[PDB]
């Protein structure tokens, strides 16, 4: 009676005492989603500097990847799990226009806008990597293939002047042409809620975690700055 | 050929069903007294969860009770006292389901890592794992100590043994995920639904489909058994709720109005079955009539999305969760 | 003309309590108020309903009626919570500024850094550091003038001035309100600078496709605090140097323009939606 | 997969039913009967109330 009261609060004190060292290690660590176009080449960016999971540290900031392999469907009802991530990576496969596979960068545009356009990722910002790019300079420099065969809208675009070529003009042309296909949805359906950071990608590439490192950290500043009404 | 057999097969059985219907529930139960209005009031409230919470199951005793979260904690509580019991660690950070076993000795958990995990609370340390589902789990109810029944994402159900960790029987049909079961009161049929807009009703002796329902517009997120037996509710993403008649066949009444278009989360009934408590996307839950089809209360006091609900066997009180990792009693 | 000015110092006083009081309410009701900077904007809250409440009303008072009848304790009394009041309010903007700027500039170890104990640890040693200044010098005579005018002040029991010395005044002057604007004034220029640049960066890389409310609320923030306050600090500075060149007239009307601004505050540090949600639910 | 899609609608085809008019009823007097003993609907005393 009066003996089993107090034995219950005593495990209370105890349980709650573990709660309070295990909210320090939640609140200072920073969850990733990493995505792909099914064959987008992102097993090599993970291995390269049901569910998979990796941890790693940069700068004493301890960061937690989410990879799912387990799950392969056109539906993606476990999508809304993933609202509280500080941001997603995209891996797409950018010298892959002519691969019917109708063709896979249609399909990865698709999905890009579907993810975009959701219900319950209207505030997670993309991170995205476009896969294989010394495949692509080569298929452009070779004359047989044409982009404005599969993509129309090739036959009347230019190099933007504010541009940063290394490279035959003929690939930049192409590169920032690709680019400029997923940020002309990027911009238009979210208005300063969300960002999007396109970067170029290749597979001898050794400073991937140091990008993620900084566009996390522009995310998290431009969030401040916004709730602080000074954005 | 063999399609044109089964377009006239469905035809017939949509006729076979017509005849049937004499009235209306709606009809019937004009002439009964309404149920007034009902207000309820916040009891207990539990805090300790770290992330929002996906899973609740309350116990046989009416007494303790389990909740799981997406910062990997399964949390054992107790509602009279509130006073922490446990706090088990999970090794998977992502959990979409857990149950209490009936005796008290056994609580399940499941998730995104396609693997259902027993623990021993009266021994906490793990006892089994079970694998074999290809997709994530969604529920799981245990039938006794030594056999329970889980849905995946893989369109497909199942009966475990946990002795031996395999599948005594799989359940194959649906053509979507399967989102939710709930058990008949003697253990012998339930019922699933899905993402095709379809519930069907299993035999688990047996292991045949003996009933579809396809009354939905849009993905099923609910389903609980009415007090008899002999009746079961859903609800869906569309703003609505159904009550399907297992002898009649087909369905009875819907539940819905015109200010509400969120989808819904949760449903359950009341000890008599007089009651239907629902819990929505809009941040509260709603109350309705079964035998009338009209609101008689509202549960506002959650700040983020109801995701679970459950009503003690006693029917003394009302348990639900939300996304702003909080748990609250209303009686 | 006794008849209008008393209606003015009315409304002064309902205007003070009825913000302060509604911000207290809502913070404490809900749930979602209860974050680490809520409780710098509860501190400053109570400071300027303690203000409201215990001084406007006796001053309004003893500038009607020009006399003082509650005595020679009461009338010390409330200058040492005159003092106290404004000493402690100036001091936890410095604060928010701070957390503002710890917030901005480091975003991975903000979280790190500030934490409940440490908040309230470091209101309570603000509080403190407010109390020892006003309460400590003032009760124990410390701050007494010397010249015949102020003996005789000081004797009469009707009479209720203030009356100082050089160095209590320029030590008060400088705690109260010049540490925390150099201060402040070095905080929002580096998030100023951040908020620009970051602005370029999102001009450069999606510029084709497309700083005034930074600049806005900045000038808003520094310009309410810095012209209700430095008249004030710099008259309080410049008599006690030179005895003939200030009145007591502009002495009052300036403390009094300065203890207007504290029904400004709920006006510019509680507009969110979260807490225009909390008022309409109230 | 065609084949068992035909022989499932044709063994579900074949059962009983019986009509709306019995099942309304026996839900109706089953809630008649057992809404005594139901908390919710009627709120109990504070003393026999073991959450107040
Ligand atoms: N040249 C080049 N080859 C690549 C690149 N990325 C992947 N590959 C090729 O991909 C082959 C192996 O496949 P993975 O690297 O695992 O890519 P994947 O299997 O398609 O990854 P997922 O489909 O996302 O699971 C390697 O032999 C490479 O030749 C790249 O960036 N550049
Ligand atoms: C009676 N009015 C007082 C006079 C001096 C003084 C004030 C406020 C803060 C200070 O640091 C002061 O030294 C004023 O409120």
């Amino acid at each position: 009676q009066r003996n089993e009261e107090k034995a219950q609060r005593e495990a209370n004190k105890k349980i709650e005492k573990q709660l309070q060292k295990d909210k320090q290690v939640y609140r200072a660590t920073h969850r990733l989603l990493l995505l792909g176009a099914g064959e987008s080449g992102k097993s090599t960016i993970v291995k390269q500097m049901g569910i998979f999971e990796t941890k790693f540290q940069v700068d004493k900031v301890n960061f937690h990847m989410f990879d799912v392999g387990g799950q392969r469907d056109e539906r993606r009802k476990w999508i809304q799990c993933f609202n509280d991530v500080t941001a997603i990576i995209f891996v797409v496969a950018s010298s892959s226009y002519n691969m019917v596979i109708t063709n896979r960068l249609q399909e990865a545009l698709n999905l890009f806008k579907s993810i975009w356009n959701n219900r319950w990722l209207r505030t997670i910002s993309v991170i995205l990597f476009l896969n294989k790019q010394d495949l692509l300079a080569e298929k452009v420099l070779a004359g047989k293939s044409k982009i404005e065969d599969y993509f129309p809208e090739f036959a009347r675009y230019t190099t933007p002047e504010d541009a940063t070529p290394e490279e035959d003009p003929r690939v930049t042309r192409a590169k920032y042409f690709i680019r400029d296909e997923f940020l002309r949805i990027s911009t238009a359906s979210g208005d300063g809620r969300h960002y999007c950071y396109p970067h170029f990608t290749c597979a001898v590439d050794t400073e991937n975690i140091r990008r993620v490192f900084n566009d996390c950290r522009d995310i998290i500043q431009r969030m401040h700055l916004r709730q602080y009404e000074l954005l | 050929q063999l399609r044109q057999e089964a377009e006239q097969l469905k035809n017939q059985i949509r006729d076979a069903r017509k005849a049937c219907a004499d009235a209306t529930l709606s009809q019937i139960t004009n002439n009964i007294d309404p149920v007034g209005r009902i207000q309820m009031r916040t009891r207990r409230t539990l805090r300790g969860h770290l992330a929002k919470i996906y899973a609740m199951h309350w116990g046989t005793d009416s007494r303790l009770l389990v909740s799981a979260s997406q910062d990997g904690k399964l949390i054992i509580w107790d509602s009279y006292t509130t006073n922490k019991v446990h706090a088990i660690p999970l090794r998977s950070s992502w959990v979409m389901t857990c149950a209490y076993a009936p005796s008290g000795n056994y609580v399940a958990c499941g998730g995104l890592d396609n693997i259902c995990s027993i623990y021993n609370l009266k021994t906490v340390r793990v006892s089994r794992e079970l694998a074999g589902h290809t997709g994530y789990l969604s529920c799981c109810r245990f039938l006794d100590d030594n056999q329970i029944v889980t849905s995946s994402g893989d369109t497909t159900c199942a009966l475990w043994d946990i002795e031996t960790g395999q599948q005594t029987t799989t359940f194959t049909g649906h053509t979507g995920d399967v989102m939710s079961l709930s058990l008949a009161p003697d253990t012998r049929l339930f019922v699933s639904g899905a993402c095709d807009a379809s519930a069907k009703l299993w035999d688990v002796r047996e292991g045949m489909c003996r009933q579809t329902f396809t009354g939905h517009e849009s993905d099923i997120n609910a389903i609980c058994f009415f007090p008899n037996g002999n009746a079961f509710a859903t609800g869906s993403d569309d703003a609505t709720c159904r009550l399907f008649d297992l002898r009649a066949d087909q369905e009875l009444m819907t539940y819905s109005h015109d200010n509400i278009i969120c989808g819904i989360t949760s449903v359950s009934f009341s000890k008599s079955g007089r009651l239907l408590l629902a819990g929505y996307d809009d941040f509260n839950c709603n109350v309705w009539d079964a035998l009338k089809a009209d609101r008689a209360g509202v549960l506002a006091g959650h700040d983020n999305r109801v995701s679970c609900l459950g009503v003690t066997d006693d029917g003394m009180a009302v348990a639900t969760g939300s996304w702003d990792s909080f748990l609250k009693i209303w009686n | 003309w006794v008849v209008g000015m008393g209606i003015v110092m009315s409304l002064i006083v309902l205007a003070i309590v009825f913000g302060n009081v509604l911000v207290i309410t809502a913070i404490a009701k809900f749930e979602r108020l209860q974050t680490v900077t809520n409780y710098f904007i509860t501190s400053l809250a109570c400071a300027d309903l303690v203000m409201g409440l215990a001084v406007v009303p006796f001053g309004a008072a003893h500038i009607l009626t020009k006399t003082w009848t509650f005595g020679n304790f009461w009338c010390e009394f409330w200058t040492s919570i005159d003092v106290l009041c404004v000493t402690a309010s100036i001091e936890t903007l410095c604060v928010i500024a701070v957390d503002r700027y710890f917030a901005i500039t480091s975003p991975f170890k903000y979280q790190s850094l500030l934490t409940k104990n440490k908040a309230r640890v470091i209101i309570l040693m603000v509080w403190i550091v407010s109390g020892l200044t006003s309460f400590l010098p003032i009760q124990m005579h410390w701050y007494r003038a010397t010249h015949q005018e102020a003996i005789n002040c000081y004797a009469e029991e009707t009479c209720c001035d203030f009356f100082t010395n050089q160095a209590y005044a320029i030590a008060s002057s400088i705690v109260s309100f010049y540490v925390p604007l150099v201060i402040m004034v070095f905080v929002y220029s580096r998030v100023f600078q951040e908020a620009k640049r970051q602005l370029q960066k999102i001009d450069k890389s999606e510029g084709r496709f497309h700083e005034h409310k930074a600049l806005k609320t900045l000038g808003i923030i520094m310009g309410t605090f810095t012209l209700c306050w430095l008249p004030f600090f710099i008259v309080n500075i410049v008599h006690v140097i030179q005895d003939n060149l200030i009145r007591k007239e502009v002495y009052i009307l300036l403390n009094w323009i300065g203890y207007v601004n504290s029904g400004f505050n709920p006006l510019i540090y509680c507009r969110s939606p979260d807490f225009r949600i909390a008022f309409q639910e109230l | 997969q065609a084949r068992k899609l035909v022989e499932q609608l044709k063994m579900e085809a074949n059962i009983d039913r019986i009509k709306v008019s019995k099942a309304a009823a026996d839900l109706m007097a089953y809630c008649e009967a057992h809404a005594k003993e139901d908390p919710l609907l009627t709120p109990v005393p504070a003393s026999e109330n073991p959450f107040r």
